[PDB]
């Protein structure tokens, strides 16, 4: 597979790992309109939005992540009412098919497919029907190319931690669960601040800690900053404990009604 | 529906190819892939000659997302790099700004062979083995290494330099390995390797080592066999389980190449078969392809070793005699 050892000349590292601080910073625009809770679960719900974008087209988890890391880019450093996020989770699908080679998904394709999730799976928040034509997603494919400066190849977590699992022995016992991990880690920030096999490391251990599974000896044995595997571990803790607290379909029609939204022309 | 002062300040920022650059009439290239432009900057800060290549169709294709998402991440002196991307709202035309090569292999060996340096031949092969060496270590191959896709580098900083490049087509299956000829599915490294055998030999004689007049081509394997022989069962024994095989034995006779091989046909262009030259060209051209040497192993050949040594600028510091491209 294509650049698979470049991590660590690539632009995914050298542009796309960010200072938390600059993050936060940019998001501070979008936080005079939304609380910081209410904008994690904002970022939550899009998160299974284009998850359920990726199933309904049959897409492998790889393309649903790069699609998931687009958008997570784009509103990274600009603001929810600069485009629709509606009209973005699709485009990033659409854009991330391309890369990772599944194919030009078709127009009829694409737009019944954004039409019929929302409607079936997400009426909850989206009383009235996908609004968006494909030439408007088309306009948007173009301006998401531009925001990532045309940075297109991005790694994941999911080599390395079936890497780590395999070297440990516990393919069968351990990969379910860190795979799941690994998924959950996408409903956070985790992938703009660390590189990928750091947060391999951080599920891979909550597996062995929910399993009760002593791996003291072999993550000891590794050659690691500890110290920032133990910060990616707390914020997954963290993230299911909003989880828990966190009712997506009583709150998301209010939350959404309070993003800022897109003026029109004078 | 998208914000307007978003919008309108985007539109503000964005760089447009048609303000920053001069190609209008400098069209240098054509294909299958697009159209490339020979351009200079407008605003005088650089003065150096660069390469605009507008993309075949419209939007982000499945090429276009491809050649952006490969280009964007390689780096290698021997690979051609992208510049730059210019997204153009109006007509969704893509641009790419390259550098820009001033020689390739074709009109090199088309000049020779119409009429150099102590090792010019072993400096070109040395370059293009290290770039594909590159490529193939993060997986990426060329499928479709021919010399119009090995640039060299004109007058300025890289002179003398070759840039790997995929050109498209202005097709000939002369650089083709054996298996594609017989069905292969899929493209391998060693496919690349093949390749660069067929460009070694045609440096080393100017001459195309398999010139020649669905996936089965009958006349282009007879060339092969008129070059290097027919293959023994020993020398290549899973070509049972090529999908052609059978088409193979149906038409071809290992009798009538019997007095057929490289070291022959090399003698006749007056390459001595003793020379680490040739010893080298064998095992890149081997027709079984899991019995093909790979790029890192012809790098460390002793070839290389052997006065003269290779050099950075393949024109080893003497004047250019070729001419500059035509523009179409
Ligand atoms: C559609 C398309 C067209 C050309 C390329 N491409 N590929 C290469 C490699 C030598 C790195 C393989 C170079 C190019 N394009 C180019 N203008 O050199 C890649 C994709």
């Amino acid at each position: 597979k294509a650049m698979a050892g470049n991590f660590w000349q690539s632009s995914h590292y050298l542009q796309w790992i960010l200072d938390k601080q600059d993050l936060l910073k940019e998001r501070q625009k979008d936080l005079k309109f939304l609380s910081e809770e209410e904008y994690w679960k904002l970022q939550i719900f899009f998160t299974n939005v284009i998850q359920a974008l990726g199933e309904h087209l049959k897409l492998r988890q790889q393309v649903i992540a790069t699609a998931t890391v687009y958008f997570k880019r784009f509103y990274a450093r600009y603001s929810l009412k600069s485009i629709d996020p509606v009209l973005m989770a699709p485009t990033c699908v659409f854009l991330a098919s391309k890369v990772e080679e599944f194919g030009v998904v078709s127009n009829t394709r694409l737009i019944a497919a954004a039409t019929s999730v929302l409607k079936t799976r997400f009426s909850y928040a989206f009383p009235k029907e996908f609004p968006y034509r494909m030439n408007h997603i088309l306009e948007c494919e173009f301006y998401l190319l531009e925001l990532m400066d045309c940075c297109l190849i991005v790694y994941h977590p999911y080599r390395p931690l079936l890497q780590y699992v395999q070297d440990m022995g516990q393919e069968d016992m351990l990969l379910p669960l860190a795979w799941r991990i690994v998924n959950d880690t996408y409903r956070t920030d985790l992938c703009l601040l660390y590189p990928p096999f750091m947060i391999a490391l951080a599920c891979l251990h909550v597996a062995c800690v929910v399993q009760q599974k002593d791996a003291r000896q072999w993550f000891a044995e590794l050659s690691v900053d500890m110290e920032k595997i133990l910060e990616i571990i707390r914020v997954i803790l963290k993230l299911y404990e909003q989880w828990k607290n966190f009712d997506e379909r009583k709150e998301m029609a209010t939350i959404l009604s309070k993003m800022p939204k897109p003026k029109p022309p004078p | 529906k998208m914000d307007y002062d978003f919008k309108v300040k985007l539109s503000s920022e964005r760089e447009r190819v048609e303000d920053l650059f001069e190609y209008e009439g400098c069209k240098v290239g054509r294909g299958t892939y697009g159209h490339v432009y020979k351009a200079k900057r407008k605003d005088g800060k650089d003065d150096k000659d660069y390469a605009l290549k507008q993309i075949e169709g419209t939007g982000i294709s499945m090429s276009a997302c491809r050649e952006i998402a490969l280009l964007r991440e390689l780096k290698h002196p021997n690979v051609i790099s992208l510049q730059k991307v210019f997204l153009s709202h109006a007509d969704r035309k893509v641009w790419l700004l390259f550098d820009y090569a001033e020689h390739d292999l074709w009109h090199i060996i088309k000049f020779h062979r119409a009429s150099l340096p102590r090792g010019m031949v072993k400096s070109l092969l040395y370059q293009i083995l290290d770039g594909i060496h590159y490529l193939h270590a993060n997986w990426v191959l060329h499928r479709d290494l021919k010399p119009a896709n090995i640039l060299v580098m004109g007058e300025g900083p890289e002179r003398g330099r070759v840039k790997i490049a995929d050109m498209g087509f202005a097709v000939t299956f002369w650089y083709r390995a054996p298996e594609l000829l017989l069905g292969a599915r899929h493209y391998t490294k060693a496919i690349d390797i093949w390749a660069i055998g067929c460009i070694f030999a045609e440096l080393l004689t100017s001459e195309p080592i398999f010139h020649c007049r669905n996936p089965y081509h009958h006349d282009q394997l007879d060339r092969i066999f008129n070059v290097m022989g027919f293959p023994a069962d020993k020398d290549w024994e899973d070509i049972k389980k090529m999908p052609e095989h059978s088409t193979l034995m149906k038409d071809f006779r290992r009798n009538t190449y019997t007095n057929c091989s490289l070291i022959k046909y090399m003698e006749k262009h007056k390459v001595k078969p003793d020379s680490k030259a040739f010893h080298l060209l064998q095992k890149l051209l081997t027709m079984d392809p899991i019995k093909r040497i790979t790029s890192e192993q012809a790098m460390q050949d002793p070839y290389f070793l052997e006065d003269p040594l290779p050099t950075s600028d393949v024109f080893a510091g003497c004047q250019i005699p070729y001419p500059k491209r035509e523009f179409l």
